[PDB]
């Protein structure tokens, strides 16, 4: 059962970039669900406003990553990956921005990865919509905040 | 009630 926080800072300048319509991918650090565990990292898109039905929205997915330990590890992957935006507000005024997906283990993206990164992702097109993030304290110092929760075995 | 989608990162 691992946990990743992804520290996403300079956050200003990133969406500076997408206003300006200039592409914002960026990927975590891969971590682990366990040693031993898999290893995964998360993929953030700011999409361009010019992007069609999903324009304007934060995606987030999760990718499979080659692993010091992939080869003791049951194939394909299969577990429950929790995706939040943390709303950095104190506890009593605090709405965090979450999902909740299933790891179906006859996606592409949860075979075996062969290469550093499986390119197929999964996650969310449309995660939060980037206006959404005004209506409460998501962005502080600077800083989102993207958790990561893989409930595996 | 929103979906996950399987999303390759180089049909960019």
């Amino acid at each position: 059962n691992g946990i990743y926080i992804w520290k996403i800072g300079n956050f200003g300048m990133h969406l500076k970039c997408q206003e300006e319509e200039k592409p914002v991918v960026i990927h975590s650090p891969g971590f682990y669900t366990g040693k031993p565990g898999y290893k995964l990292c998360m993929r953030l898109h700011l999409q361009l406003p010019t992007a069609q039905r999903c324009a304007n929205y934060i995606s987030l997915f999760v990718h499979t990553m080659q692993g010091e330990y992939d080869s003791h590890l049951p194939w394909p992957f299969q577990g429950t990956i929790r995706l939040t935006i943390l709303d950095q507000s104190e506890a009593p005024v605090r709405q965090n921005h979450e999902e909740i997906m299933d790891a179906k283990p006859e996606l592409l993206a949860f075979q075996r990865p062969t290469i550093p990164r499986n390119p197929k992702g999964f996650g969310y097109v449309t995660f939060m919509h980037l206006e959404a993030l005004r209506q409460r304290t998501f962005i502080k110092d600077d800083t989102l905040l993207v958790r990561c929760e893989v409930s595996t075995l | 009630s929103q979906s996950p989608t399987e999303d390759d990162e180089n049909e960019s």
